DNA sequence: ATATGTTCACATAAAAACTAGACAGAAGCATTCTCAGAAACTTCTATGTGATGTTTGCATTCAACTCATAGAGTTGAACATTCCTTTTCATAGAGCAGTTTTGAAACACTCTTTTTGTAGTATCTGGAATTGG
DNA sequence: CCAATTCCAGATACTACAAAAAGAGTGTTTCAAAACTGCTCTATGAAAAGGAATGTTCAACTCTATGAGTTGAATGCAAACATCACATAGAAGTTTCTGAGAATGCTTCTGTCTAGTTTTTATGTGAACATAT
C-alpha cells in the first residue's frame, strides 16, 4: 500500500535491490538499511552522469543523448574518469587531443 | 521475461532535463554501469563482513565500502545522500 | 572550465596527475 | 592534409575495419583451437570483438606515440610499441 | 590477399593510427600491428570458446565474449 | 685515478642482499605524521609488523619504478636518470600502477 | 621536517639496487613526493580498515588488506 | 580410512570441503570438487618446493629461505605469469644488469 | 588455536627432498600462496556456477576454472592430476 | 631447461614483448 | 697490493623431536532437491544471387624525415674529516586488546492480494540526406 | 560552406496483464554491553660507533647545430570484392515435463593438529692461508 522507495524519497527500486542482495550469496543475512543506502548511492551516481551528459548534448544543438555524449561527460570529469578507468564505451570514440 | 533499469533512468532524466531524450544503446550502457557498480559495492561489503567474523550486511558495511571505493568528493556526497535517505526512511 | 552541478559538487577536468608538485 | 584527416577521424565514432575479413580471421582462429569442429557465431559477438580490438589498438597507438615523442622523433617505430607493451607489464600489453 | 591475416589492409591500420593521433608512420608497422591483433584475438577467443563449451552449446554468444573480456580485466558496456 | 667503477660492485652487492635500505626511525616518524594528519585529532598506535610490512611494500614499489624509469632513460638515449622519465613511466603505467 | 629523514644515501641505495648507474640532483625531491603519495593512499585505506572495527591500533592485516584492495599482494606477513 | 588416503594425497580433503561449505560460494557443494582442488593445490605446492629445493642445493645450502622461493618463482615463465602481482617479503630482485651499461 | 598447512607442506617437502629443511618465513609464504590460489579458484567456480543458472559446484566447474586460470602446461598437468585423483577416489 | 618430477619442461621467461614470425 | 675464495673453533638463536588432549573429521540412514533425458518448434545462422560502386592496389617522387659527429657547457661521483644521530641492552606502567554471558531487538519464513514493470501495438518526430544559393 | 526542403527510421505514447513485492504475523539468532585478565606499546636511561654532512675537484655526461642518406604521403587510374537486397532452407537453442541419483541434516565414535617441553644443530663471527685483477 506504500512503496519503500517512496518512503525513502527515491526513484530507484528498494525491493528489487534487497532481493538481488539476498539471492547473490554475499552473506547469510541482510540488514534493512543496506538496500536503501545502495539505491540512494546508485541514484546519485546516475543523476550525476546524466546531468553532464545532457549538458554535453545541449552544447552541440542536440535534443537526444547518444553514447558519444556519455563518453564526453565521463572523460571530461576527474573523479568519474578515475572511477571508470578500465571501462570501454561502445561507439563512444575518443577525446580530441592534438 | 527480462529486467533492466530503464524506467528509473528515464525518471531521473526527466528530473534533471525535462526536454531531452535518449537512445537505446545509451540505455544499455547505463544498465551496464548500474550493474557494475552494484557488483563492486556488494562484493566489497561481503568481504568486509567476512573479515570481522560477522554474518550480517548492514548500512555500516555499505558506507565503509563506499568510502573505500569512490574518490574523495564523490564519496563524501554519496555518504551524505545515503545518510539522508536512511534518516528519512527511518522516520516513518 | 569547471562545472558546479547540483549539490554544489565542482566537476573539474583532469590534469597532469603524473607530475610532483609542492 | 594529414591534419584535416586526424581532426575528422577524432570526431567520428564508426568502425574502421571491414566486417568480412574480420569474420574470416576470427572464424579461422576459433577453428584452430577446437578439435576440428566448426562453431557458429552470432553477429553481436563479432561486433563486440571488433569494438574491443579497435579500442585496444587505438589506445596502444596513443601510448606508443607518447614514447615516440619522448624519444625525440615524430615517426612511429615498432620498438616504441614493444617498449609500451613492456612497460604496461605483462597484463595490459600483450 | 589469400591469407586471412592479409585481409586487414594498410588503409584500415592507417585510419586507426590517425585516430590515435599519429602523424607519420613507417612501413614496418603493419606486420607488428597484425601480430599484436592476432595475439589479442587468440587470448580472447580461447577464453570465449572455453566459456562456450563449458555449457553444451555449439554457438558463440556475445555474453561469452563479454565474460572473457571482463575476466581478462577489460569491461565492455555496449553489448551487455 | 681514484676509483674506476665502484658503482658496478655496489650494484652487484646490492642486488644480492635482501635487507631493507631505509632506516626504521625516520620511516616510523613519517608514517605516524601522515596517519595523524589523516585522522581528526586522535593518535593511533602502531604494531611493529605493520610498519615493517609498509616499509617492505614501499621499497619494492620504489625499486620497480626505478627499473621502469631507467628503461625509459635508456630508450631516450641517455645514461643519467631524469624526473621526466619517472613522470612518463607513471603516465604509461596508468592511473592505478602509476598513482 | 620528517620528510627529510629519508636521506640521499638511502635513495642512492634504492636506485642502485634498481640498476641505475647515474642519478641527477633533482631526483630526490621527486622520489620523496612519490613516496609521500604512495604512503598517503595506503595509510588512508589502512586507517579506514582499522576504524571500521572499534579499534585504535593499526595491525599488519589492515595494511595487507589495504595493499590487496589496490592490486598488490604481500606474502611475508600473512 | 581417511579421504585423503583414499584419494592417494597428502593434503586434507575434509578441511577443503569445510572451507568450501563455509565460504559463501554456492548453496551446494559436490563430492569430487574438494578432491580435485586438493590435488591441484598439492601439485602446485610440489612444483614450487622442488624448484626451491633445487635452487637452495645449487646455492650450497641446506635450508630454504624466502630468497630461494623468489629465485624459483621468477625463473619459471608459467609460475611468473601466475604470480604476476605478488610481492615476496625479504626476497630481493634477480641479478639483471643492462648489457649497455656493462663494458 | 590457529590453522595452517605446515604439516602438509612438510610432508610434500620430505617427499621431494628428503634432506632439506625450511624456515618459518618461507612456511608463512607457502601458507599465503595456498590461501591465495584457493580463493581464486573458488571464486571463479562460483562465478561459473552463477552464469549458467546452477546451484551446485561440481568437479566440472573446478576443472573449467582451472583451465581458465592457469597457463597451458600447468593447466594440462593439473587437470591430469585432478582426474587421476577423482578416478582413484571413486573406485573405493 | 629443467624437467621436474613430472615431465613438464620448466622454461625461463626469455621474451614476450616482441612479435615473432 | 687487496678483496676474493677457502678453512677451522663455537655456540647459539633456531630448528627439530615428544607428548597429551580438545576438537575436528569419519560412518551410516532418511529427506529433499537438482540436473539429465526426451520431444517439438521456432528463431536465427548459413548459403546463393544480382549487381556494384565503392574502395583498394600499383608505380613515382621529392620534400620531409632519421642518423652520425663534434664542440661548448654542465655536474655528479670520489674522498678526507667529524660528530651527530640511530642502534643496542634494560625497564617497567598501563592503555588497550582478547575472552565469556546473555538477552532484547533485528532478521528470516509463509500466505494473500494488489500494483507495477513488460511485452505488443499504434502515432509522432528528431535527424540525415540532397540540392541550391 | 551553410541553409532549406522532404522522407523515414526510430523514437514516444498507450494499453492488458501476470508475477513480484508489501501486509501481517511468528519463530530464530546474534552482537553489543559489562566484567575480568593479560599483553605489548610507549616513554625513559646509559653507551657508542659508524654513517650522514660539508666541502672541494675533475673526468664524465648532455645539448645543439649540421651534413649525408632514406622514405612515405600525395596523385592518377584501372581492377575487384564487401555490401546489400532478396530469398531460403534447416539446424539447434529454447521450453516443458518427468524421473533417478546425489547432497544434506543429524548423531555417535575416532584419530590427529597443535600448544607446551626439551634435545640437537647449520651457520654467522672471528682469524688465517693462496690468489686474479
Amino acid at each position: 500500500a506504500k512503496s519503500r522507495s517512496s518512503r525513502a524519497g527515491l526513484q530507484f527500486p528498494v525491493g528489487r535491490v534487497h532481493r538481488l542482495l539476498r539471492k547473490g550469496n554475499y552473506a547469510e543475512r541482510v540488514g534493512a538499511g543496506a538496500p536503501v543506502y545502495l539505491a540512494a548511492v546508485l541514484e546519485y551516481l546516475t543523476a550525476e552522469i546524466l546531468e553532464l551528459a545532457g549538458n554535453a548534448a545541449r552544447d552541440n544543438k542536440k535534443t537526444r543523448i547518444i553514447p558519444r555524449h556519455l563518453q564526453l561527460a565521463i572523460r571530461n570529469d576527474e573523479e568519474l574518469n578515475k572511477l571508470l578507468g578500465r571501462v570501454t564505451i561502445a561507439q563512444g570514440g575518443v577525446l580530441p587531443n592534438i | 521475461r527480462k529486467e533492466s533499469y530503464s524506467v528509473y533512468v528515464y525518471k531521473v532524466l526527466k528530473q534533471v532535463h525535462p526536454d531531452t531524450g535518449i537512445s537505446s544503446k545509451a540505455m544499455g550502457i547505463m544498465n551496464s554501469f548500474v550493474n557494475d557498480i552494484f557488483e563492486r559495492i556488494a562484493g566489497e561489503a561481503s568481504r568486509l563482513a567476512h573479515y570481522n567474523k560477522r554474518s550480517t550486511i548492514t548500512s555500516r558495511e555499505i558506507q565503509t565500502a563506499v568510502r573505500l571505493l569512490l574518490p574523495g568528493e564523490l564519496a563524501k556526497h554519496a555518504v551524505s545522500e545515503g545518510t539522508k535517505a536512511v534518516t528519512k526512511y527511518t522516520s516513518s | 572550465t569547471s562545472t558546479v552541478t547540483k549539490s554544489r559538487r565542482i566537476s573539474r577536468r583532469p590534469s597532469d596527475w603524473w607530475v610532483v608538485k609542492s | 592534409g594529414w591534419l584535416k584527416e586526424i581532426r575528422k577521424l577524432q570526431k567520428s565514432t564508426h568502425l574502421l575495419i571491414r566486417k568480412l575479413p574480420f569474420s574470416r580471421l576470427a572464424r579461422e582462429i576459433c577453428v584452430k583451437f577446437t578439435r576440428g569442429v566448426d562453431f557458429n557465431w552470432q553477429a553481436q559477438a563479432l561486433l563486440a570483438l571488433q569494438e574491443a580490438a579497435e579500442a585496444f589498438l587505438v589506445h596502444l597507438f596513443e601510448d606508443a606515440y607518447l614514447l615516440t615523442l619522448h624519444a625525440g622523433r615524430v615517426t612511429l617505430f615498432p620498438k616504441d610499441v614493444q617498449l609500451a607493451r613492456r612497460i604496461r607489464g605483462l597484463e595490459e600489453g600483450l | 590477399l589469400r591469407d586471412n591475416i592479409q585481409g586487414i589492409t594498410k588503409p584500415a591500420i592507417r585510419r586507426l593510427a590517425r585516430r590515435g593521433g599519429v602523424k607519420r608512420i613507417s612501413g614496418l608497422i603493419y606486420e607488428e600491428t597484425r601480430g599484436v591483433l592476432k595475439v589479442f584475438l587468440e587470448n580472447v577467443i580461447r577464453d570465449a570458446v572455453t566459456y562456450t563449451e563449458h555449457a553444451k552449446r555449439k554457438t558463440v554468444t556475445a555474453m561469452d565474449v563479454v565474460y572473457a573480456l571482463k575476466r581478462q580485466g577489460r569491461t565492455l558496456y555496449g553489448f551487455g
